């Protein structure tokens, strides 16, 4: 058979396509099919469910927000107006997964088993240096036109949801995209810990629409660059070069980009609008200090002066480095900077006058809305804390991305450890046992 | 006999279709019967109070316990 | 061994009938279980 | 000198050292001494930590009271959350030690070092022309120093709420845990009791198997032990007779008599659970918890039937409305 | 003699070895599962526990059960036709006669299964270390389901069967025995959590450090059924290790007879520790942190703080916990920090 | 006096530690 | 042990007349109560506000009495303090409000009916739980 057991065993069975270009193609088109069949008929799923007077975060939605945030069906303060472009991009997707799927099943069926032969230009080899750097550098083009693509929609075609609208949540058209790089990739060089958050640290859209647009455009300089190159010298001493050890690398890559991805939804308010999403973890701890300190004051309470059981201040407290922030627990999220409670921020952290008499009614409410959807839930969903009780099925979709991700982002990284460490014995060439033989061990001095 | 030789002669099959969905039914009605809940003296979604009491009725001594048991099934418990 | 005869009802027969008709004697009752309404 | 630095490579990466110093050992070696040094000398004489930002320090040091089974490094400040802490952030080291100052110091020396004893674990296998993987068993107990240490930190906003460096400390990291996430509800934690229990099952199986079945070469009075030499052609046990055994014990093709789908199979299940009670506790650290099936079961009227679960929501219940006494001022645990 | 005959019978090699045991293994540990399995999905635990623990009642996997007897019933046997049941099957149920059954069955179960290992060991002539381990997981069971409440008020406190009705079993032995902090249940730990590490380090050791015996990736065809060589680089182990970790064994015979004694001696610890929690005798303070603790209220240790987590799983449990008590916790009187 | 005693036996075992893995008997072959 | 038309039967108005529900308005009013409410008010209690429950006497000693089908929905259509000397329509669901908190658009009188006859009926089953808190899960 053009591949059984005398290849591989049959659990290992698609590491016999290792060297069948043109079969190890239909698998890439066939399984990027079913991407875009996912991502398809999932958004016609939620569309099928989806109650437009109902928060999208209270109904287990995780695409139709990703449409909303590229503002497609919704206006102010991500009310949801049309949902056609919804069900467009879903059918649209749903569709071309046959188209794909087509070329998938034949190029692994029917079509040539091999490429080499049936066109030079396609076939190709792990180690031709060129071929791989030049593949490489045509899908670092296509990437790069795709983070373009953003760019256009958010200046030109439409704009994006800004939560921080001026004049609140609402779509809006980038025509100002930040393109001083001391800005742009001085997030590159932020800390990753509190307060300086690194690239999850991104809060207004004209970062991201202007840092898409360096990225789209870098990201297709080195398309060309590639295209146009073999790697030089360290570049070919220092890596392996085989059809597993490039896996590896791309393994080693999606992992970390899975974790940096879990991190955006959990904290990021800017890219994830609470509006489509749930509240931010730390959004919803701040939302019932705001709640009481909020509630209490209207009984009379002097929440600049009330003292708690520690003696620190039960609404509002210092943090290390002296600014005003909510008291409780909640000390621990005093980064938090939100939409509907910066108005009450002054330039030393919430302002005892603010608070004192500037609290807004759709702000009291907003807080109580968050408070009560906090990312907090059982797998079984059922919003709350451990020990509640059924009612309120809910489990936000905060919690539902983040988990999924750091599992796939975990797994990846074990495949990564694993497809790299099989590619440098392969190499060297030991993946399959030490020689009786010649064993290495054997022929070194005895430390004992 | 080598299981794979029987789980693929069609005699067995022959055998098992009439069998197997056989023993299925029957443990059906058991439940759909109601037979199931005097089999085991557990409660039916109407009888773990009276309609007033909240109480539950907790066996207290262990020899006259069947006795106390069956008392409780009197309040309509 | 044998002019290959076996027998039809043959020992683990057994073991795995006393452990086969009662699976099922439950999984039957079990599944008619999710329709008991409160 | 053929080139010093050309040298240099060539003893860092020597197979020829007592102990393999590699290039991931030249990151492991000092991280881990600060690591271990800073520990010691915390768990010995480290002052009072206000751990819950409230001005309640709990010391954890034996000089203060504390004895080996409660003492512990205690975790940095909540009022602290996840900000960097590095010594050189304090007016000075007795406001350090009061903020729980040495426990970052500490969790990011460990696991960094820690990380980089895995990608030893690889490079010796390479130097030695061993097959690798080795290094992905150790990912297991690596990756849930990590969820304890990192993730669920990172995930509840603080360093706080990493798990403490103590025996006791870290009963009271299990003890919250299960109330706020009901752990032993969990589908992971439960994989993970499976690959710890079924772990040491299965080393208790094969080591008594092959043990049993030793060919003799020894004395009745003679350690049976000696029976084997460093450095043997054949093997020391009848694997066949083993099987034979096993095989009987249970029945034939429920039992291993290929060695290396045995050794295989011996691996991966604690590793394989392992790695979820790891993908647990950095899954419940974005609160994504165990099954919630309080009053679920109620009866014609509505009243509500209890089941074990709800036994189980009263235990949580009590160490809920327990921990961190002073810690909160609002209805609702949202930290 | 028809004896040797109904010997001959018996040892005779089947699919499923019977042997002189299976006459007492077999007939238990068929009706402890299949007790279980009944309980499990027929029986309730209402008159018992004042709790439903059946799929007929609504439980699921997790929640399903059988429930210990009522506290009333002591450490009776409860034979179905003691004073308590008087012959009846129903009453028998209702009042957790099955608890017993399965109880007592599967013990036997396990007698009849170590003699097993130890009838078929001497008949394929191999040494019963076997046998000697599952020594380990007897003690387990006799101490903790038998021994256990025998200490107690009775049958009521010994786990009852199931899932999460085992998950209390442990939150209680944390809230009232502060079980974790004793020496014999750490060492538990020490040996299950060690030993499953042995497991999993041996294992990888040996796949990783076998020598080519095939012309495939899938090595594990590349494998000789009848011995011969050793499969794996013994050598090589020894050396990796050694570098590594400083230490390294080099005795196969003594890395597999420690791998039976870490798991084993864990277990037969931790069974101790219980033996000892029968009769209350925990390891639940320590005394110099109490005296300080009361004179000092400004000395905290992660120590005290447990205690208090203890209080308050005491508090809030103990009502619904412990039904023949009926227990009336007024709510001024239940321990709470503040806000929560 | 106890703090004494706590450190002791620490110390005792990283001795141990030392002389186990460089004073062990060397582990010949054959 | 069940729900019975009596177990349904609340009261109406404020001159003691009452009104009967049924197994189909119970079951639809708790699912509305849970679309609309228990993300706030799970289990009769108030998570943004503990002070004022659901309990029929807390209810009953409100201004005006709120413990009556009547009652509870003039609330859901103009809601007021628990002295009504305010009206907070602006900060708590209502009909007058749906523009603010759309999930009380669909809401029509049918609907308010049943949600109302929920919050009384809830008690008569569950007793003390429903008004009190985690103390009584
Ligand atoms: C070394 C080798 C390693 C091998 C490892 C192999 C790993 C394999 C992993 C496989 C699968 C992982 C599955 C994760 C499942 C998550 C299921 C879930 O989220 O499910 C959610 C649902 C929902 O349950 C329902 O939840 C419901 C309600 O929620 C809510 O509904 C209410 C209204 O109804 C209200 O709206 C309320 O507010 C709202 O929250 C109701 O309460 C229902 O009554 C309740 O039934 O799950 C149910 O029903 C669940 C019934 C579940 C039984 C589950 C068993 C799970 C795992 C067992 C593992 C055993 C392992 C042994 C291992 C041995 C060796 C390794
Ligand atoms: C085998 C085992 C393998 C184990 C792997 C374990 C973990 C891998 C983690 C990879 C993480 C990538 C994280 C990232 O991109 O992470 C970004 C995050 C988030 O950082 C947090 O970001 C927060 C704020 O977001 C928000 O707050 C802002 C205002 O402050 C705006 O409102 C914004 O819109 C809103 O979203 C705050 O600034 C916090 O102070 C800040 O700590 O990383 C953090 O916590 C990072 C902590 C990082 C330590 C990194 C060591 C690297 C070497
Ligand atoms: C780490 C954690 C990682 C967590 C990843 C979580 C989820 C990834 C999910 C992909 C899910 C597709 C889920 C699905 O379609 O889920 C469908 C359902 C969902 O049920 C629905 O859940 C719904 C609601 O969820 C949501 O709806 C709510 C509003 O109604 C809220 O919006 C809430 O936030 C939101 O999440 C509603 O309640 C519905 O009424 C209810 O019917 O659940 C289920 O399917 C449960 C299925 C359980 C399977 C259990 C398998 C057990 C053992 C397998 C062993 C295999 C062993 C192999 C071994 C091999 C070798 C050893
Ligand atoms: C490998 C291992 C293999 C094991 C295989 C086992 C096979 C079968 C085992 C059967 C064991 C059943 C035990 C019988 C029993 O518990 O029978 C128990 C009865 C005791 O009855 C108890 O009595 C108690 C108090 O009675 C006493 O105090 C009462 C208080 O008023 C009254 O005054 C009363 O008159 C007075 O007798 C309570 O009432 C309890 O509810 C009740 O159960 O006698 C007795 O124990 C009988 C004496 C037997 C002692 C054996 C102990 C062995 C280890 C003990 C470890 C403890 C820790
Ligand atoms: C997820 C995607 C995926 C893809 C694309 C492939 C693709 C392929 N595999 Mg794997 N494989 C997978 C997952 C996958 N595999 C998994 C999970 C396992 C372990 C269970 C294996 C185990 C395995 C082994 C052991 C072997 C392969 C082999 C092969 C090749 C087989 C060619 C053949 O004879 O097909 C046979 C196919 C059929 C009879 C019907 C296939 C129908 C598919 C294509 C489509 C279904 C969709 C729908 C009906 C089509 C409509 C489309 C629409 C547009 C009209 C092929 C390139 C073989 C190989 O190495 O070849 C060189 C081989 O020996 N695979
Ligand atoms: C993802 C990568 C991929 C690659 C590298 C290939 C490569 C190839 N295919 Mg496949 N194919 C794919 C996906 C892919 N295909 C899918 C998803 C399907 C399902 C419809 C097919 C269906 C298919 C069939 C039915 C056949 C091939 C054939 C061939 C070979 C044709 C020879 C050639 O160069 O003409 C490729 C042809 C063109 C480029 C002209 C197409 C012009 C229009 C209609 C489309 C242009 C597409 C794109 C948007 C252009 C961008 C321009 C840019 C400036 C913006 C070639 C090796 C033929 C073969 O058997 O060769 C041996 C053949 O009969 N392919
Ligand atoms: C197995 C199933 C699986 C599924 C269902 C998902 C699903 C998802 N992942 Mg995920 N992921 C997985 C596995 C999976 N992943 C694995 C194994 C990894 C590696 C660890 C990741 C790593 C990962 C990361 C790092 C991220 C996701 C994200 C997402 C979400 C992305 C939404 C999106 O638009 O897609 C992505 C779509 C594309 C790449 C297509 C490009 C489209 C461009 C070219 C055009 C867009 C249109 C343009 C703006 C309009 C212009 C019009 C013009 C006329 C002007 C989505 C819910 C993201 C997220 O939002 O998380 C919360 C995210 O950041 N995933
Ligand atoms: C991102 C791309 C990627 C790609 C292209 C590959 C590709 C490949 N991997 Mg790899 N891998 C990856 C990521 C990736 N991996 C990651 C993240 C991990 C860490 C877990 C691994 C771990 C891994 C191992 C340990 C092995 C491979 C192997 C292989 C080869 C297998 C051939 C085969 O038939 O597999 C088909 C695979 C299977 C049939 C696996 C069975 C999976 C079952 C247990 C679960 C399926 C779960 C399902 C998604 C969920 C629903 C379950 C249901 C019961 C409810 C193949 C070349 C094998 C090899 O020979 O490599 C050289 C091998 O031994 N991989
Ligand atoms: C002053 C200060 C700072 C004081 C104290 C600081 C502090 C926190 C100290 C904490 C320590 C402490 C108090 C711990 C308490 C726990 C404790 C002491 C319990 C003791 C009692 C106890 C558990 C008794 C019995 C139970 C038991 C058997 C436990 C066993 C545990 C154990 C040794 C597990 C093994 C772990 C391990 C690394 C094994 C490695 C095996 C080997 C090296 C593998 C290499 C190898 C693999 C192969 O496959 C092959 C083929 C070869 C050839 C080979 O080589
Ligand atoms: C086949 C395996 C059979 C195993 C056990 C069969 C047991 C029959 O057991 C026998 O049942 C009768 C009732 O019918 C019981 O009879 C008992 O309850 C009745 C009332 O119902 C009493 O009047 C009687 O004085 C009392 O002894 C016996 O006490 C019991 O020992
Ligand atoms: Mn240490 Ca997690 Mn219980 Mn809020 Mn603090
Ligand atoms: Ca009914
Ligand atoms: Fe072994």
């Amino acid at each position: 058979r053009d591949q059984e057991s005398s290849g591989f065993a049959w659990w290992a069975g698609n590491a016999r396509l290792i060297n069948l270009s043109g079969k190890l193609l239909g698998a890439h088109v066939a399984h990027a099919g079913l991407i875009v069949f996912w991502a398809g008929a999932m958004t016609l799923f939620e569309l099928a469910h989806f109650i437009p007077e109902k928060p999208m975060y209270e109904q287990g939605l995780i695409l139709i927000p990703h449409i909303a945030t590229l503002g497609w069906g919704v206006g102010p303060g991500g009310e949801v107006v049309d949902t056609f472009p919804f069900f467009v991009v879903g059918v649209v997707h749903l569709i071309s997964s046959a188209v794909l799927g087509f070329g998938g099943v034949y190029h692994a069926i029917r079509g040539p088993e091999t490429l080499e032969e049936y066109s030079s230009f396609f076939g190709y080899d792990w180690k031709d240096k060129n071929k791989m750097t030049t593949i490489l550098g045509f899908h670092l083009i296509v990437l790069g036109i795709g983070a373009l693509l953003l760019v256009a929609k958010a200046m030109f075609f439409g704009g994006l949801y800004d939560t921080w609208a001026p004049g609140g949540g609402d779509v809006r058209v980038i025509t100002n995209p930040t393109l001083d790089p001391r800005v742009i990739f001085g997030y590159l060089l932020k800390s990753p810990f509190g307060g300086e958050g690194w690239i999850v640290s991104v809060n207004n859209l004209e970062d991201v629409v202007g840092g898409h647009i360096w990225i789209g455009l870098i990201c297709i300089a080195g398309g060309i660059w590639h295209i146009l190159t073999t790697p030089f010298g360290w570049a070919r001493r220092a890596f392996i070069w085989s059809g597993e050890a490039y896996l590896s690398y791309s393994l080693g890559a999606l992992s970390m980009m899975g974790f940096i991805a879990t991190c955006f939804v959990w904290f990021n308010n800017t890219v994830y609008p609470s509006e489509f999403y749930g509240p931010t973890g730390p959004e919803a701890s701040q939302a019932q200090a705001m709640t009481f300190l909020i509630r209490d004051q209207k009984l009379g309470a002097n929440v600049g002066s009330a003292q708690g059981p520690t003696g620190l201040g039960k609404y509002l407290m210092r943090s290390p480095t002296g600014e005003i922030i909510f008291g409780g627990e909640t000390m621990r999220f005093w980064d938090f900077r939100g939409p509907w409670l910066e108005p009450l921020r002054g330039p030393n952290g919430l302002d005892l006058n603010k608070i004192k008499n500037d609290i807004q009614p759709w702000q009291e409410r907003r807080a109580a809305e968050y408070m009560t959807h906090a990312p907090l839930g059982s797998l079984n969903s059922v919003g709350g804390v451990a020990t509640e009780i059924n009612s309120v099925n809910f489990v936000s979709p905060r919690s539902w991305l983040a988990t999924s991700h750091f599992v796939l982002a975990f797994f990846f990284l074990v495949g990564h450890l694993w497809h790299a460490g099989r590619a440098r014995a392969a190499a060297a060439g030991f993946e399959k046992g030490i020689d009786r033989e010649s064993e290495p061990v054997l022929s070194m001095p005895s430390l004992d | 006999r080598p299981f794979s030789d029987i789980i693929t002669s069609v005699r067995y099959w022959v055998i098992h279709s009439i069998t197997i969905p056989a023993l299925f039914i029957a443990g059906w009605l058991f439940v759909s019967t109601g037979l199931a809940y005097d089999v085991f003296g557990t409660p039916r979604p109407d009888s773990y109070y009276a309609q007033e009491q909240r109480s539950i009725p907790l066996v207290t001594d262990r020899f006259e316990a069947k006795q106390q048991v069956e008392t409780f099934l009197e309040q309509l418990k | 061994q044998e002019p290959v005869s076996y027998p039809i009802f043959t020992v683990r027969w057994v073991a795995v009938h006393t452990l086969a008709v009662p699976t099922i004697f439950f999984l039957g009752a079990i599944a008619a279980m999710q329709f008991i309404q409160r | 000198s053929a080139n010093l630095w050309e040298r240099f490579c060539n003893w860092v990466t020597s197979t020829d050292n007592r102990l393999y110093v590699g290039w991931f050992g030249v990151i492991m070696i000092p991280t881990l001494l600060a690591a271990t040094i800073c520990f010691v000398i915390a768990f010995i004489a480290a002052p009072p930590v206000d751990i819950d930002g409230i001005r309640e320090p709990v010391s954890g040091s034996l000089l203060y009271g504390n004895n080996i089974i409660t003492g512990a490094v205690v975790p940095s400040s909540n009022a602290i959350g996840l900000h960097f802490y590095p010594i050189w952030e304090a007016a000075s080291l007795d406001e350090w030690l009061y903020n729980g100052g040495p426990y970052q110091l500490i969790i990011f020396h460990f696991l960094l070092g820690a990380s980089c004893y895995m990608g030893r674990q690889w490079e010796l296998s390479y130097r030695l022309g061993m097959r690798p993987w080795i290094c992905v068993a150790y990912s297991a107990p690596l990756a849930s120093a990590f969820a304890v240490f990192l993730i669920y930190p990172i995930g509840q906003g603080s360093f706080s709420d990493g798990m403490p460096l103590g025996i006791s400390g870290t009963f009271n990291f299990m003890i919250v845990f299960q109330a706020e996430h009901n752990i032993l509800m969990h589908p992971f934690h439960q994989l993970g009791v499976a690959g710890v229990f079924g772990g040491a099952l299965f080393c208790a199986m094969h080591g008594s198997l092959v043990t049993s079945s030793l060919i003799r070469e020894t004395t009745e009075t003679e350690s049976a032990n000696y029976g084997y030499k460093f450095g043997q052609e054949e093997e020391t046990y009848n694997i066949v007779a083993a099987h034979g055994y096993f095989g009987r014990l249970i029945f034939q093709y429920a039992s291993f008599n290929n060695s290396r789908s045995l050794h295989f199979f011996l691996a991966a299940w604690p590793v394989v659970g392992v790695w979820f009670t790891a993908l647990g506790i950095s899954t419940m650290a974005f609160n994504l918890n165990g099954f919630n099936f309080n009053h679920s079961v109620i009866d014609a009227k509505g009243n509500v039937i209890n089941t074990w679960a709800d036994i189980i929501n009263r235990a949580n219940l009590g160490m809920e409305v327990m921990h961190e006494r002073n810690a909160h001022n609002f209805p609702l645990d949202l930290a | 003699g028809w004896f040797d005959i109904l010997d001959d019978w018996l040892k005779r090699d089947r699919f499923v070895f019977v042997g002189w045991s299976g006459i007492l293994l077999f007939p238990c540990a068929y009706l402890a599962l299949g007790g279980w399995l009944t309980g499990t999905t027929f029986v309730t635990s209402w008159y018992t526990h004042g709790l439903a623990s059946s799929y007929l009642e609504g439980c699921n996997f997790l929640t399903v059960a059988v429930s210990t007897p009522a506290n009333s019933m002591g450490h009776s046997l409860l034979l179905l036709w003691g004073p308590e049941a008087q012959g009846d099957f129903t009453r028998w149920c209702q009042l957790g006669g099955l608890w017993t059954f399965i109880a007592l069955h599967g013990a036997f179960g396990l007698i009849g299964f170590m003699l097993r290992q130890f009838e078929i060991a001497r008949l394929v002539g191999v040494r019963p270390y076997n046998a000697i381990a599952f020594s380990a997981p007897i003690a387990v069971f006799v101490s903790v389901f038998l021994i256990y409440p025998l200490g107690q008020s009775s049958w009521f406190f010994a786990p009852s069967f199931g899932v999460a009705a085992i998950f209390r079993f442990l939150l209680f032995f944390q809230g009232f025995h502060n079980w974790t902090l004793n020496p014999f249940h750490m060492m538990g730990v020490a040996g299950v959590l060690g030993g499953a590490l042995l497991c999993a380090i041996h294992g990888a050791t040996v796949e990783n450090t076998l020598f080519q015996d095939g012309e495939g990736a899938s090595t594990f065809r590349a494998f000789n059924p009848t011995q011969a060589e050793e499969t794996y680089s013994m050598v090589t182990a020894n050396r990796f290790w050694s570098q590594i970790f400083g230490i390294a064994f080099s005795n196969k015979r003594w890395l597999h007879f420690f791998m039976l004694f870490v798991p084993v001696t864990g277990l037969w610890m931790s069974a101790i520790g219980v033996v000892g929690l029968a009769l209350n005798l925990r390891s639940y303070d320590f005394i110099s942190q109490e005296i300080r603790a009361a004179e000092d209220p400004e000395f905290e240790t992660f120590y005290t703080k447990n205690l208090l987590l203890n209080e308050g799983i005491r508090a809030w449990m103990a009502p619904q916990d412990q039904p023949h008590e009926n227990f009336v916790f007024p709510e001024e009187v239940l321990p709470r920090g503040n806000a929560l | 006096m106890e703090t004494i005693t706590y450190v002791f036996i620490f110390a005792c075992i990283i001795a141990l530690f030392f002389f186990a893995i460089f004073f062990r008997e060397p582990p010949r072959i054959t | 042990a069940e729900l019975t038309p009596e177990v349904l039967t609340v009261p109406l108005n404020s001159e003691g007349k009452t009104i009967t529900l049924t197994e189909k308005q119970y079951l639809e009013g708790k699912r509305l109560f849970q679309y609309a409410c228990a993300s706030c008010h799970v289990g009769g209690i108030t998570k943004t506000n503990p002070s004022l429950d659901l309990r029929t006497e807390t209810l009953a000693l409100a201004t005006p009495p709120r413990d009556n089908i009547e009652g509870l929905v003039d609330y859901m259509k103009n809601p007021t303090t628990y002295d009504g000397e305010q009206e907070i329509a602006e900060v708590h669901p209502s009909l007058r409000s749906a523009d603010i908190f759309p999930k009380m658009r669909n809401l029509t009188e049918k609907d308010l009916v049943a949600i109302a006859g929920h919050i009384l009926v809830e008690p008569k089953i569950l007793g003390d739980k429903w008004g009190g808190g985690k103390v009584y899960y």
